[PDB]
């Protein structure tokens, strides 16, 4: 169930030059691509090993690629400012984002969709050939898009270059790529009094903590805190409960990890 | 002082990622040559002047072409700055950028001297309006009808689309239609 | 033109024990647009050497980041993190708990 | 592999 996503942000600075510009790239939870306009030798940046020995031919195609792309978003920029009727002093954002998802092995569905200033601007059917615009400015981007044949563009990317480099990755990185890391997990005891079980080191970020009394789900009374990054390629999770002090012994806490043989469980 | 002149080489309708040369030129033997672009986003160019080969002229460069470079042209001479009076403007034209329209001629392609020729212009696309060229515009399947006359002399014919908000980027060019008249 | 509020979270990388190397974290998501001032204080003093990672957001447009350093926990020797943000009306402060 | 399309 791999995946391969792309974001783009320019973000436009009315006086102090022009726009600033920042891709990355990602294969599921881990980046492997970065790059900046306003570094001082704007380049595609490696942030995985397995993308390091592809060559200085495969590195320059894609520094040209970004700066194209940076070209063309400065022009969308200023014609977005008139379709909308905008003055030049203010500041305005455009993303874009794109991939591929993988299942038999083969594309599952694919993605293609852009947002002005924190709103849906346009986006690419799941049909790969029409186009959903989300007023009546993003209608004559879709009136060009049809009269460019663009749709047929996006879904060959799609369809073909998507997968197959998606699959060389998966296979140059897949030490890392396709073994799950588990969590290593401990509970704390905190004065009525507070349980909490931690999880931490794992990868992917996906996990399930259930706090539990007896074989029963606890889930009404559970303080539980956002999956966050450990700062290396890993993450952590919590979840807490209040207990009266002297039944501790009677509550356990349940871990679902892709590192796991099996589910685990555990006590204070 | 007096205005300079203004060409481009080999045309004003560049092709997408191709290069095209601005020309400002006079009589008079300015020192520096200013070319000016009015559209979406406005720049002023600088040159040396050359004197050689009895005119005096300045070579500016324009490519590879995108939309940012399509626009109004205009070219000034300096004697020091101090300008003289603007060149007459220049429209320069990126093409290439969406699908082709069809061009037909409505009571034939052969045609008989005296006899009124009428050229049209249809795409399935929403453009807003054609272009012919030899260069005419008229607003927009849609379709804009273009009426020739009594024939005279014949040519051949060349057709364009584009949007109303964008009036300097065009689609790609149709197909060459050559009338005769015998 | 839309507008989000910062989610915040300050911890460390590995559980914190006083005397041992160890780096901080302040993890900031949700917000919109993307210019944002985060920092991370010493006793209420601001640390030079921090760096973050790399631009990017989520399904619903919103934009997340993380900041960093190297530091020594120790004893009566307080941290916090200060962002500020166009959607605040004044900075604010989250003092980092080693038990959250 | 990044991938670089048309103007809005």
């Amino acid at each position: 169930s791999h995946s391969m996503r792309y974001f783009s942000t320019s973000v436009s600075r009315p006086g102090r030059g022009e726009p600033r510009f920042i891709a990355v790239g990602y294969v599921d939870d881990t980046q492997f691509v970065r790059f900046d306009s306003d570094a001082a030798s704007p380049r595609g940046e490696p942030r995985a090993p397995w993308v390091e020995q592809e060559g200085p031919e495969y590195w320059d195609r894609e520094t040209q690629k970004y700066k194209r792309q940076a070209q063309t978003d400065r022009v969308s920029l200023r014609n977005l400012r008139g379709y909308y009727n905008q003055s030049e002093a203010g500041s305005h954002t455009l993303q874009w984002m794109f991939g591929c998802d993988l299942g038999d092995g083969r594309l599952l569905r694919g993605y293609d969709q852009s947002a002005y200033d924190g709103k849906d601007y346009i986006a690419l059917n799941e049909d790969l050939r029409s186009w959903t615009a989300a007023d009546t400015a993003a209608q004559i981007t879709q009136r060009k898009w049809e009269a460019a044949r663009e749709a047929e563009q996006r879904r060959a990317y799609l369809e073909g270059t998507c997968v197959e480099w998606l699959r060389r990755y998966l296979e140059n990185g897949k030490e890392t790529l396709q073994r799950a890391e588990h969590p290593k997990t401990h509970v704390t005891h905190h004065p009525e009094a507070t349980l909490r079980c931690w999880a931490l080191g794992f990868y992917p970020a996906e996990i399930t903590l259930t706090w539990q009394w007896d074989g029963e789900d606890q889930t009404q009374d559970t303080e539980l805190v956002e999956t966050r990054p450990a700062g290396d390629g890993t993450f952590q999770k919590w979840a807490a409960v209040v207990v009266p002090s002297g039944e501790e012994q009677r509550y356990t806490c349940h871990v679902q990890h892709e590192g796991l043989p099996e589910p685990l469980t555990l006590r204070w | 002082h007096r205005k300079p002149s203004l060409l481009a080489h080999p045309g004003r309708l560049v092709k997408s990622e191709e290069t095209v040369i601005l020309q400002c030129w006079s009589d008079v033997r300015f020192e520096h040559f200013l070319l000016h672009r009015e559209g979406k986003f406005k720049d002023t160019l600088h040159l040396i002047g050359e004197h050689h080969d009895g005119v005096s002229k300045a070579n500016f460069s324009i490519g590879p072409m995108m939309q940012d470079l399509a626009g109004t042209y205009r070219c000034y001479g300096s004697v020091t700055y101090q300008l003289s009076a603007p060149s007459d403007p220049l429209d320069i034209v990126i093409t290439g950028l969406y699908e082709k329209p069809s061009l037909s001629a409505q009571p034939g392609p052969t045609v008989l001297a005296g006899e009124s020729v009428t050229l049209s212009c249809s795409s399935r696309s929403s453009y807003d309006m054609y272009h012919l060229s030899l260069e005419c515009r008229f607003s927009a399947t849609f379709q804009a009808d273009f009426p020739l006359g009594p024939a005279t002399h014949g040519g051949t014919y060349r057709c364009f689309g584009s949007f109303r908000d964008s009036p300097y980027e065009w689609s790609n060019s149709s197909d060459p239609l050559l009338v005769s008249v015998i | 033109m839309i507008q989000r509020t910062p989610k915040i979270q300050v911890y460390s990388r590995h559980p914190a024990e006083n005397g041992k190397s160890n780096f901080l974290n302040c993890y900031v998501s949700g917000f919109h647009p993307s210019d944002i001032e985060v920092d991370l204080l010493k006793n209420g003093e601001r640390i030079e050497k921090v760096e973050h990672s790399d631009l990017s957001f989520s399904k619903d447009w919103s934009f997340y980041l993380l900041y960093y350093t190297e530091f020594t926990p120790t004893e009566k020797d307080e941290y916090a993190c200060r962002v500020n943000h166009v959607t605040l009306s004044q900075p604010k402060i989250v003092k980092w708990d080693r038990d959250m | 592999l990044y991938n670089t399309v048309a103007t809005l």
